[PDB]
RNA sequence: GACGACAUUAGACGAAUCAUCUGGAAAGAUGAAUCAAAGAAGGUAAUAAUCCUGUAGUCGAAAAUGUUGUCUCUCUUGAGUGGAUCCUGAGUACGACGGAGCACGUGAAAUUCCGUCGGAAUCUGGGAGGACCAUCUCCUAAGGCUAAAUACUCUCUAGUGACCGAUAGUGAACCAGUACCGUGAGGGAAAGGUGAAAAGCACCCCGGAAGGGGAGUGAAAUAGAACCUGAAACCGUGUGCUU
RNA sequence: GCAGUAAAUGUGGAGCCGUAGCGAAAGCGAGUCUGAAUAGGGCGUUUAGUAUUUGGUCGUAGACCCGAAACCAGGUGAUCU
RNA sequence: CAAUGGUAGGAGAGCGUUCUAAGGGCGUUGAAGCAUGAUCGUAAGGACAUGUGGAGCGCUUAGAAGUGAGAAUGCCGGUGU
């Protein structure tokens, strides 16, 4: 429910409410499993693809008689037991993604983001007002507000600046509150969201 | 061989049989070899009798 | 792709609502001064495919 | 739950039987299929319905009737499915779509009668049942057929 | 033709690391730093954000091109109201015969095309609404043009891959459609790996030479060019125990 | 479809399945069809379904692999005979 | 306390190979392979030590498959009698 919300600098500010239909239910580890597989196989190119024995150079010509030669009856030089012959049944090119009903797909962000605030992970900052892009900047934000080597930033709309900040900072991502997905939330051990991005969170997922 | 004025030509189908059984066949136009006026100077071509019906001076 | 529906089986049942397939009768054409007026109304009804031969048909008639 | 650490659902996911892999398997050698036969073939089988030759069913059978190219066939609502209405309040084809009681409207709206109103209220549809404009006026209430 | 505008066929600049240890060599380990709009990637004597080529970012064309804003330029009538007459696509529609096409096998068979014979109306008209008609509704054939969304990749440019790693992946990683085979159409292979650096073994010894054995190069030479690792079949030389 | 990174995901409610069945159909409806019947009988009525996915099968694909005698289209060949 | 031969075949639990995600590790003070050994588990198999070897590879959980060979007068390459 009241989560503090601290200043760039580490101080406390003010405090937060952030609700229990989204930042406090119990998670569905089966939901979320179902989540994580999906996306991952979201991301899967599939270009696998090897040629058959219709695909095979030349390979059209009985290479002996049927009968009489003492020979094995062969019918193509590129028949799959041949050395340098098709394939059976190997790698076609294909798609790896699948569907979850919208409902579930809801119930598997707030779950990563109640797990999250589960184990205290969950750092509301106020604002982030970085005016310029500087990286030795970013990371001192993070070190002075005790976050994991790995953490997930999230701004409101677009932040250029913290953007282009934490991209080299080498176990940081950086998100929009629209953009939150579960593998982003299940990797990062620590969040750090701005007030108006937690509004909107709570907004959106419930 | 086509009509030299319309364009009348040959074209292909099928015999059917009463067994509806199929064999390639044609269909060619009545072509006729007439001297008629062209290009000024009177000359022997094809014309389907149709495009004669009415409509070409011999 | 998607499966085909055996459009001759179709014309000959009608699903009914537990799941079977209500059919038409058999030996009902012609030649009826070789079949008894008791064949004749028994045969004016409708029965039931057998669960024998649903077991055989299932697919062939899987979206009626 | 953590990426390094995760569980499946209990009993959702279960191994494939590669078939034709080891006798230990229990599908070694013939892969299943028996022997000899049209069923140890690869593509072998037969098509769905067939016989043996013998006539099959779907032709021992008679064709009946016919498609009435044009029927009027209504999206239902039950009398029990109106008591999700209040009193003396008018149901229409479209406040049961605005509700959600009828999806597709079909041809139509038609009342039958299977519950009870437990109310008082008039309405207007395309079609009704007897026991269902009876129904709507015991308790009181017209049925203004459109 | 005449002015601009981004982009593309050369390019330019581009942050920040030292010490010890083991080593043949460190990028490793250890300690202390640094940069990051750059911790993509590839090299480097081993595993490098800070060594090199780069990367983010920024900049950049003489020219020859696609592209586009304009300025020209070149074209040029817009309506209403009557409606008496006139005009609105002919061997055409359409019918018959045979065929074909419609998801539709000639069927009650529309709708539509070809060959063969016939063969119309001109608004007070003509066609369609699945035999069909009467009425209603819609449309106005028999002349023509027309971008976009759509299909594909010999190429070129940049990049990606729970794609393959030399019996795989192209037939072809290697002078491959080549050896080779066939009179000819055609068919069609096999074959990558020394080392970091060639440092590719100066001299000596046996031998005609091939080889070898020292010495030397190298971390290593059962890494010496048929060269990384080097299995099994197979062939040898010893022998402990047996016959 | 559109947005998005060739992701998640967001949007998008045409459609689809279920909440009702019975009858060839008109139709009728917790019933309906047959029947002259208010009889009997058939099928129904005691809500649970639906979306994605693992597994088992089946269909359409060459569909577990190898292998014919052969058929058809376009080419090459009378340097042997 | 009872049960445990088994072929076509059904069911269940598993061992292994490559790759991917994450976590945690090992590596010129010597990885993977290769060879040897008198080691461990009920099995598929897993380690350890010593040699050769001169750079990559394990472990946990979960995902995907070109995943397991002894026979097809199988194909290719070597070597026998």
């Amino acid at each position: 429910a009241n989560y503090d919300v601290l200043k760039l600098d580490g101080t406390k500010s003010g405090s937060i409410e952030l609700s229990d239909a989204v930042f406090g239910i119990e998670p569905n580890n089966s939901v979320l499993f179902e989540a994580i597989n999906l996306q991952r196989a979201s991301l899967r190119q599939g270009t696998h693809a090897v040629k058959n024995r219709s695909a095979v150079s030349g390979g059209g010509r009985k290479p002996w008689k049927q009968k009489g030669t003492g020979r094995a009856r062969q019918g193509t030089i590129r028949a799959p037991q041949w050395r340098g012959g098709g394939i059976v049944f190997g790698p076609t090119p294909r798609s790896y993604a699948y569907k979850m009903p919208k409902k579930m797909r809801r119930l598997a962000l707030r779950s990563a983001l109640s797990f999250k605030a589960q184990e205290n992970g969950l750092t509301v900052v106020d604002a982030f007002n970085f005016e310029a892009p500087k990286t030795k900047e970013f990371k001192n934000v993070l070190s002075t507000l005790e976050q994991p080597k790995k953490v997930l930033v999230v701004t409101e709309n677009e932040d250029v600046n913290v953007e282009l900040s934490a991209r080299n900072i080498p176990g940081v991502q950086v998100t929009t509150a629209q953009g939150l997905n579960v593998l982003d939330i299940t990797n990062a051990d620590s969040l750090v969201i701005t007030e108006a991005a937690a509004k909107k969170v709570e907004e959106v997922l419930g | 061989k086509q009509c030299f004025v319309t364009g009348r030509k040959a074209s292909t189908g099928n015999r059917r049989s009463h067994a509806l059984n199929s064999t390639k066949r044609r269909w060619n136009a009545n072509l006729q070899k007439v001297r008629i006026l062209v290009d000024g100077k009177p000359k022997k071509v094809w014309v389907s009798a149709r495009a004669l019906k009415s409509g070409k001076v011999t | 792709p998607k499966m085909k529906t055996h459009r001759g089986a179709a014309k000959r049942v009608k699903r009914t609502a537990s799941g079977q397939l209500k059919r038409s009768r058999a030996f009902t054409s012609h030649l009826f001064a070789n079949k008894s007026t008791k064949q004749k109304r028994q045969l004016r009804k409708a029965r039931l495919v057998s669960k024998s031969d649903m077991k055989r048909v299932k697919q062939l008639l899987a979206y009626k | 739950m953590k990426l390094h650490e995760l569980k499946p659902a209990e009993g959702s996911r279960k191994e494939r039987n590669r078939v034709g892999r080891g006798v230990a398997t229990g599908n070694g050698k013939t892969s299943g299929r028996g022997h000899k036969g049209q069923k140890a073939r690869s593509g072998g089988g037969v098509r769905p319905g067939f016989e043996g030759g013998q006539l099959p069913l779907f032709r021992r059978l008679p064709k009946r009737g016919f498609t009435n190219i044009n029927r009027k066939e209504y999206a239902i609502v039950n009398l029990d499915q109106l008591n999700k209405f209040e009193d003396g309040t008018e149901v229409t084809p479209a406040l049961l779509v605005e509700s959600g009681v009828v999806k597709n409207e079909k041809s139509g709206i038609k009342i039958l009668g299977n519950g009870s109103l437990d109310k008082k209220l008039t309405v207007k549809a395309h079609k009704f049942s007897a026991s269902a404009a009876e129904a709507i006026d015991a308790k009181g209430g017209a049925h203004e057929v459109i």
